RNA sequence: UCCCCCGUGCCCAUAGCGGCGUGGAACCACCCGUUCCCAUUCCGAACACGGAAGUGAAACGCGCCAGCGCCGAUGGUACUGGGCGGGCGACCGCCUGGGAGAGUAGGUCGGUGCGGGGGA
RNA sequence: CGAUCAACGGAUAAAAGUUACCCCGGGGAUAACAGGCUGAUCUCCCCCGAGCGUCCACAGCGGCGGGGAGGUUUGGCACCUCGAUGUCGGCUCGUCGCAUCCUGGGGCUGAAGAAGGUCCCAAGGGUUGGGCUGUUCGCCCAUUAAAGCGGCACGCGAGCUG
RNA sequence: CGCCUCCUAAAAGGUAACGGAGGCGCCCAAAGGUCCCCUCAGGCGGGACGGAAAUCCGCCGGAGAGCGCAAGGGUAGAAGG
RNA sequence: CUGACUGGGGCCUGUAGAGCACUGAUAGGGCUAGGGGGCCCACCAGCCUACCAAACCCUGUCAAACUCCGAAGGGUCCCAGGUGGAGCCUGGGAGUGAGGGCGCGAGCGAUAACGUCCGCGUCCGAGCGCGGGAACAACCGAGACCGCCAGCUAAGGCCCCCAAGUCUGGGCUAAGUGGUAAAGGAUGUGGCGCCGCGAAGACAGCGGUCGAGUGGCGCCGCGCCGAAAAUGAUCGGGGCUUAAGCCCAGCGCCGAAGCUGCGGGUCUGGG
């Protein structure tokens, strides 16, 4: 048996890597907010980000603008370009939305 | 190797791919024989007619 | 076979000669048919014998002198 | 008793050849084994009928090796019927799963009665190790009536000799019998 | 006295390129009734189902067990 | 008086006999049995005037299994009438029976009772037929 | 390179169900709130935001057990491409090549890629 | 946009019957007769032995079922014959089969005798005259040793009838 | 007598009979596009009228529900609400 | 050079078989709603059932329009072999669009038809040309350019009709079986198996005497009955009996318009 949560997420993030963009993927737990770009093609994690690791700071919802702008430094650098939005199954909100813009303003093309 | 293939028995009534394959091998007379490469091709029209012919090894 | 309304009738013991048909129709009515049925039951055979004397002395055409049916 | 069969190994042989000789062809294994054999015919026969999937057999082969077995399957030919081949399951130490017959002890009031016994196990499974194999297991039938049956769950039993199968399954009961009676009404 | 006889233009069904194959964008590659094989990488699926090659290449059948069965343009 | 008492199909279509019996083949119930050696339909207006046959040779009896029960559709064109329009009426239903099934068993009764009831009721089968007892084979499988 | 945990994939039940049993430093949950963003056909249950008393009860992670579930040989058979014989039939055989399904032995209480926080 | 053009690739915008008063071109590509193949149907014969027969399965019978033979019935097929193979029944003339109606020989009998029943062997010979109906068939009269059943293109119309 | 579904159909496709079975000649302004949320039948226990079945609560439950309509194929990682 | 046909390799597939997890069917037993009946009892429930019986369970099964499962084969693409009265492309000219038998897979029919309707295949059609099958379009053998008073084979044959063995070794059969049939019945006869009762002397005869074997089953071979049809009989005929029959195992021969030898013709390709 599958919990609504279980659902929301298979179908979010079908649909998402139907397009076959880099893929944006965001955890939100209860203390932190984390992120990281994937390409599922080869199966592998590119460029990464979080709270917990950055170590900040925070207000919950401040503390993801920063993750965000957070990634796009590192992942621009490493050559991205544009991506594509995972919103996980959260309601694309802050922190999770606050990140996003995040990684807008940084560059991150999406 | 080589496979010598003597037909010996007629097609008359065989099906189309059995006498195809009697063509394939070369073989269009009665008693007629034919020296041939042992391939795993040759072999396998060599065996798909092997009710009408005689087979020996040679060279 | 023969499927009278209460007992029997018996499995056979009856006769049904097929002969040729009088009146219209052509060589087929000469020839082919036939298919006109000429039948013999006769009277002592199985049966509860308040239908065969009920059956016996009764004054109708079917049911021969001998009769026979 | 303790019953003993020669066999012998096999490899190439086409069964067919065998079995024209007389020749049952079957298989020995368990965890550690499996071995192509072959017994004969009328010789693994003349045991079987006796021994069954009951007792345990011991396979004499020419290796001088001689392994305790019991029958785990002969797969019949549907049209002679007639034993096609056969597996010797190689017993070792532990326990195993195998099948005990029952003695049915005593005469159903439900028989005298009329009736008739209808034996829905000849045997029953049980987990059990070969030091313990029972000649078998008795069951008392007489309490039996028309109507009456009798579940495993009241079954006997030595120690131990653990069934296995759920205590709810039937292994006897007593039904009415044939009769002509019915006939008219059916 | 039949009230039968009836029966339908048959539709000529199934996996039109086969695994190995080379294709050309645009080509179907199954022709279906629901979804008997999901459309895989650079391959479409059309409103009836059908699915067709979105880029030229090879075909590559996937069976992904569970999640069903896929047909995939590897491209050249 | 065997038929289903539904079916999904009125009607269908005949079918082949080849082979000997999907399965069928061991005793299983009885102490004694009937063995089919050839394939036939078996209709099951002899089914039950072979079972009956027996009932009546045990007159107040052991247990009568019936292995076999009729569930194929028998059907015939009814007379004179010529080929096609349609497929004829269902007139009884047949079991198929190829060789090897055990058909009935016996129990509940002495040796000499089942060598007589199995074997007069073989005759009321239209196809050759064996007794048997329970062997060791048939309490194996 | 090794152990742990958090994220993601792959395999597609040997990964499930059901019993026990363990973990809170960390991480994760539950948890404290409902001002604010955001919400309930009613409900802060869920979604959501601001937190950090407490608790691993629930859930989740890691372990043990074979009761179910799942997997499953070897051998033999059925069936058969091709070649041949037998019968009035239904049907029955042989040769050569392929060869199940069920059943038995057994197996299983997952394995693995990338990235992160921690630990040795 | 106007089609039950639904006989749905849809002859006209617009259409039903009868012919024993009938005609032509064709078909044994296709029916009615006969034959043939088949043998469901029919006729005969066996298996089984429930069960009748006071008693007793089997003198005589044979529930439910099973196997066959014949090619006389009705059919199924559509194979020669539609540049013709005349159709029922009678008469005349036969000839063959035997699954025998009589006559000959036998076994069993629930065969005292006399008569019967049933089966077996037997086709040499025989197998009547009338009333009714076109009839075959059948019913009926009077007899009889008996008043047999089938085959021959349901024998026989370049032999007759009609 | 056209169209659709299944079988016959001999594991590609196609395949006949006055062979076995059923449907269509409509419909939907939401039954359409998209974004977002949600998950069934059924079973056992609990509860005013309240029953076999109105609505409510729990536990069990991969899909046997649903998908306008026949059948089939598909389908909850939704095509269902 | 691509063709049929074949080798390897990949994907596609749901038949044969098998299975019962789904849909249905389904015998018996278990467990157990609800009926029915007997007991009470109208104080409203309680007991027994060898009755009918749902769900579920166990044993045992069935299915074109069931499938948890599933072959052999088939289809397609790639790479290779394949030079063939192969292949593709553009044109010109057709005829055909009544097929038929046999095999195998099905439907219809009656597990009938020289029956119908499809599928794969073959032959006849057009090979009624040749050898075998007594005779006989399609069964067996074989694809006939012409000539030979030469040779080897195929199927089928080798007692005479009639070319070649009255050939060799083993066995069966006594019916002329062979030389048209079924259920069924039987001290026909022969070969492998199984037990019983036997000097504890049934085993048949009229617990005694006889002195040796007997009695009931299995798997197989060949025969017997079952077996009636209409002009005259018959295995093609004569005739056949340790075969001229049947089974097994050899050797030699005969036998086509097949193949060879020799000669010739024409087409085609190449020197
Ligand atoms: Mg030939
Ligand atoms: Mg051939
Ligand atoms: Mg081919
Ligand atoms: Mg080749
Ligand atoms: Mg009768
Ligand atoms: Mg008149
Ligand atoms: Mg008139
Ligand atoms: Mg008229
Ligand atoms: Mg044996
Ligand atoms: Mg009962
Ligand atoms: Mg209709
Ligand atoms: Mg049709
Ligand atoms: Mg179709
Ligand atoms: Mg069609
Ligand atoms: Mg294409
Ligand atoms: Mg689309
Ligand atoms: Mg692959
Ligand atoms: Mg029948
Ligand atoms: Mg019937
Ligand atoms: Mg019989
Ligand atoms: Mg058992
Ligand atoms: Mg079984
Ligand atoms: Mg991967
Ligand atoms: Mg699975
Ligand atoms: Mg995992
Ligand atoms: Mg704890
Ligand atoms: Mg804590
Ligand atoms: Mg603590
Ligand atoms: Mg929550
Ligand atoms: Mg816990
Ligand atoms: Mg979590
Ligand atoms: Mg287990
Ligand atoms: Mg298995
Ligand atoms: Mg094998
Ligand atoms: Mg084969
Ligand atoms: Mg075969
Ligand atoms: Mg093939
Ligand atoms: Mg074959
Ligand atoms: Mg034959
Ligand atoms: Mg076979
Ligand atoms: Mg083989
Ligand atoms: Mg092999
Ligand atoms: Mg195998
Ligand atoms: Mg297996
Ligand atoms: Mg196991
Ligand atoms: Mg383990
Ligand atoms: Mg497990
Ligand atoms: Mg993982
Ligand atoms: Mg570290
Ligand atoms: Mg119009
Ligand atoms: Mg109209
Ligand atoms: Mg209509
Ligand atoms: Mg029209
Ligand atoms: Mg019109
Ligand atoms: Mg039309
Ligand atoms: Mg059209
Ligand atoms: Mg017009
Ligand atoms: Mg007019
Ligand atoms: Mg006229
Ligand atoms: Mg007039
Ligand atoms: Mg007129
Ligand atoms: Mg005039
Ligand atoms: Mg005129
Ligand atoms: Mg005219
Ligand atoms: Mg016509
Ligand atoms: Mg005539
Ligand atoms: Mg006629
Ligand atoms: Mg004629
Ligand atoms: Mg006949
Ligand atoms: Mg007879
Ligand atoms: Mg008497
Ligand atoms: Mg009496
Ligand atoms: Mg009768
Ligand atoms: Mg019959
Ligand atoms: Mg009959
Ligand atoms: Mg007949
Ligand atoms: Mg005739
Ligand atoms: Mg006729
Ligand atoms: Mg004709
Ligand atoms: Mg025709
Ligand atoms: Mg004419
Ligand atoms: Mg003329
Ligand atoms: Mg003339
Ligand atoms: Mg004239
Ligand atoms: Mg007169
Ligand atoms: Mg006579
Ligand atoms: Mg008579
Ligand atoms: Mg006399
Ligand atoms: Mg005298
Ligand atoms: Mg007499
Ligand atoms: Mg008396
Ligand atoms: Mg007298
Ligand atoms: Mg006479
Ligand atoms: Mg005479
Ligand atoms: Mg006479
Ligand atoms: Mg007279
Ligand atoms: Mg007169
Ligand atoms: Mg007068
Ligand atoms: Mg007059
Ligand atoms: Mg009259
Ligand atoms: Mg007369
Ligand atoms: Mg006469
Ligand atoms: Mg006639
Ligand atoms: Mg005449
Ligand atoms: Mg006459
Ligand atoms: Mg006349
Ligand atoms: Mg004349
Ligand atoms: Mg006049
Ligand atoms: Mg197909
Ligand atoms: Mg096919
Ligand atoms: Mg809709
Ligand atoms: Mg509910
Ligand atoms: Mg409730
Ligand atoms: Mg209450
Ligand atoms: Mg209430
Ligand atoms: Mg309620
Ligand atoms: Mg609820
Ligand atoms: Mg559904
Ligand atoms: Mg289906
Ligand atoms: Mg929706
Ligand atoms: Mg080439
Ligand atoms: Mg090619
Ligand atoms: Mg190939
Ligand atoms: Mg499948
Ligand atoms: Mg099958
Ligand atoms: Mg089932
Ligand atoms: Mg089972
Ligand atoms: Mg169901
Ligand atoms: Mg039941
Ligand atoms: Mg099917
Ligand atoms: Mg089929
Ligand atoms: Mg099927
Ligand atoms: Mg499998
Ligand atoms: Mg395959
Ligand atoms: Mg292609
Ligand atoms: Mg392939
Ligand atoms: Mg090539
Ligand atoms: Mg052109
Ligand atoms: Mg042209
Ligand atoms: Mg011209
Ligand atoms: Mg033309
Ligand atoms: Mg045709
Ligand atoms: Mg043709
Ligand atoms: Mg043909
Ligand atoms: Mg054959
Ligand atoms: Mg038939
Ligand atoms: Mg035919
Ligand atoms: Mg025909
Ligand atoms: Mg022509
Ligand atoms: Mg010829
Ligand atoms: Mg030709
Ligand atoms: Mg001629
Ligand atoms: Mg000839
Ligand atoms: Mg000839
Ligand atoms: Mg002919
Ligand atoms: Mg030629
Ligand atoms: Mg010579
Ligand atoms: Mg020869
Ligand atoms: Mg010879
Ligand atoms: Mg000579
Ligand atoms: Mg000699
Ligand atoms: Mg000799
Ligand atoms: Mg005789
Ligand atoms: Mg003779
Ligand atoms: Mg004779
Ligand atoms: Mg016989
Ligand atoms: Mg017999
Ligand atoms: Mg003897
Ligand atoms: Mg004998
Ligand atoms: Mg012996
Ligand atoms: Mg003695
Ligand atoms: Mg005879
Ligand atoms: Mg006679
Ligand atoms: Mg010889
Ligand atoms: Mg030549
Ligand atoms: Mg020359
Ligand atoms: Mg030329
Ligand atoms: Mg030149």
């Amino acid at each position: 048996r599958l919990t609504a949560y279980e659902r929301r997420k298979f179908r979010v993030r079908n649909r998402i890597k139907r397009t076959g963009r880099l893929r944006l993927s965001v955890f939100r737990s209860l203390k932190h907010i984390y992120a990281q770009i994937i390409d599922d093609e080869k199966g592998v994690t590119l460029v990464s980000a979080s709270s917990l690791a950055l170590k900040l700071k925070g207000n919950k919802t401040e503390v993801a603008r920063q993750v965000g702008r957070a990634l796009a430094e590192k992942a621009l650098a490493l050559g991205i370009k544009q991506v594509a939005f995972d919103r996980g199954p959260y309601k694309y909100h802050g922190r999770v939305k606050a990140l996003a813009e995040g990684a807008r303003e940084g560059g991150l093309e999406f | 190797p080589r496979l010598k293939v003597k037909l010996v028995k007629s097609p008359i009534g065989y099906p189309k791919d059995q006498k195809a394959a009697l063509k394939a091998l070369g073989l269009r007379r009665l008693q007629q024989e034919r020296v041939l490469e042992d391939t795993p091709a040759i072999r396998g029209n060599v065996e798909k007619v092997a009710h009408l012919v005689r087979v020996e090894v040679v060279e | 076979i023969v499927i009278s309304r209460h007992v029997a009738i018996p499995d056979g013991e009856l006769e049904i000669t097929a002969i040729r048909a009088q009146g219209a129709g052509g060589q087929h009515v000469n020839k082919t048919s036939t298919a006109i049925h000429l039948r013999f039951d006769i009277r002592a055979s199985s049966l509860p014998e308040y239908y065969k004397e009920r059956l016996l002395a009764a004054s109708h055409h079917l049911i021969s002198s001998d009769g026979v049916i | 008793m303790e019953y003993r069969l020669k066999a012998y190994y096999r490899e190439g042989e086409k069964p067919s050849a065998l079995r024209r000789a007389g020749k049952l062809p079957g298989v020995m294994y368990n965890r550690h084994l499996n071995r192509k054999v072959y017994v004969d015919l009328v010789e693994f026969d003349k045991v079987f009928r006796q021994a069954s999937i009951h007792h345990v057999i011991v396979l004499e082969l020419p290796d001088g090796q001689s392994l305790p077995t019991l029958v785990r399957q002969v797969n019949l030919d549907k049209r002679r019927r007639r034993p096609e081949h056969v597996d010797f399951f190689v017993l070792s130490d532990e326990p195993v799963e195998m099948y005990v017959p029952l003695r049915f002890v005593g005469t159903p009031a439900g028989v005298r009665a009329g009736g008739v016994l209808q034996e829905i196990h000849r045997d029953i499974l049980v987990k059990v190790s070969p030091r313990n194999i029972p000649e078998f297991i008795e069951v008392d039938v007489s309490g039996l009536e028309i109507g009456d049956s009798l579940h495993a769950s009241d079954l006997k039993l030595p120690p131990g000799v653990e069934l296995a199968v759920s205590p709810e399954e039937t292994i006897a009961a007593v039904v009415p019998p044939e009769d002509v009676e019915k006939l008219a009404e059916e | 006295s039949t009230r039968n006889g009836r029966d339908s233009q048959a539709k000529r069904l199934g996996v039109k390129r086969y695994e190995g194959q080379v294709v050309r964008a645009g080509n179907i590659l199954v022709r279906q009734r629901g979804t008997r094989f999901k459309p895989g990488k650079n391959v479409g699926m059309g409103r009836d189902f059908t699915l067709f090659a979105l880029v030229d290449g090879v075909v590559e059948f996937q069976d992904r067990g569970r999640l069903g069965r896929y047909v995939h343009v590897r491209p050249l | 008086m065997l038929m289903p008492r539904r079916m999904k199909y009125r009607k269908q279509q005949r079918g082949r006999l080849k082979g000997a019996t999907k399965g069928g083949d061991y005793v299983a119930f009885g102490d004694y049995g009937l063995v089919a050696l050839e394939p036939a339909w078996i209709t099951a207006q002899q089914i039950e005037a072979a079972r009956v046959a027996m009932v009546r040779h045990f007159r107040r009896g052991g247990k009568i299994f019936i292995r076999i029960f009729p569930d194929k559709p028998y059907t015939k064109k009814p007379l004179e009438v010529r080929m096609g329009k349609g497929k004829g009426n269902v007139e009884g239903y047949v079991a198929v029976v190829k060789p090897g099934r055990v058909m009935f068993e016996v129990a509940g009764v002495t040796e000499e009772q089942a060598m007589e009831a199995l074997r007069i009721a073989g005759h009321k089968l239209p196809i050759k037929t064996k007794i048997v007892r329970r062997d060791a084979y048939d309490e194996a499988q």
